[PDB]
């Protein structure tokens, strides 16, 4: 029993993005619809290889939104680019200064601007967005982010200018490349390696520093 | 790689 064809624009037969046990994301066919407990699972068959049963915020539309559709905490999956598909939070919605780019907050912890055609809407989110996120330290940063938006705290910072930047639990001497929009591109000095920063985050000193005293 | 968004507690 519990069988569906159906579930709202949820459609078997369907194209349809699945998510991994590798946690990536991936393109397929909805096979089946089942109620099963308290909720529905959506069977899976995958392009290139395997099946799954999954969840409704375990699954994405295989199409672009229209951008006036997502909102700042919604629910994505991603082009991660460091490519493969991965979940996230959506942290800033186009406009002219962040180049009309969507912030993605990825699970992991990542941080990049991506265009229109580079993200997909989960299709059966969790009504409080970051419950799903495995991570403690993300679902609690997510939370906060989002409940607090549109009050964002940001350090003004300079191509060149140094600082100290974190790292997994070192502080590190910084600096500077560059500026896009709420990210800065930040060089670690010891270690020569790059990383995008949300300006917001207190792994930058000078707002680490700035939470600290206030709090 | 990534050290997220906050820092190590």
């Amino acid at each position: 029993g519990g069988e569906l064809s159906k579930d709202g624009d949820l459609i078997v037969s369907m194209r349809i993005l699945g998510k991994k046990r590798t946690k990536t994301w991936h393109k397929g066919t909805l096979i089946a619809i089942q109620t099963v407990g308290p909720g529905k699972k959506y069977k899976v068959k995958f392009d290139n290889k395997g099946k799954s049963l999954l969840s409704g915020n375990h699954i994405a539309y295989d199409y672009h939104p229209p951008a006036d559709k997502l909102y700042v905490g919604s629910r994505v999956v991603a082009k991660y680019k460091d490519v493969w598909l991965y979940a996230g939070i959506v942290a800033e919605t186009p406009n002219v200064k962040n180049k009309l780019r969507f912030l993605i907050f990825f699970d992991d912890g990542y941080a990049s601007y991506v265009t229109q055609s580079e993200l997909y809407p989960i299709c059966r989110p969790l009504k409080k967005t970051w419950e799903d996120i495995e991570d403690i330290s993300c679902r609690d940063f997510i939370e906060e982010y989002v409940t607090a938006y549109p009050n964002r705290p940001m350090v003004l910072l300079k191509s060149g200018q140094l600082i100290k930047t974190e790292w997994e639990g070192t502080w590190w001497k910084s600096r500077v490349e560059e500026v896009d929009g709420s990210l800065v591109r930040i060089l670690f000095l010891d270690d020569k390696r790059c990383e995008w920063i949300y300006r917001g985050s207190t792994r930058l000193e000078p707002m680490f520093s700035m939470k600290t005293s206030s709090a | 790689s990534t050290g997220g968004k906050a820092p190590r507690k």
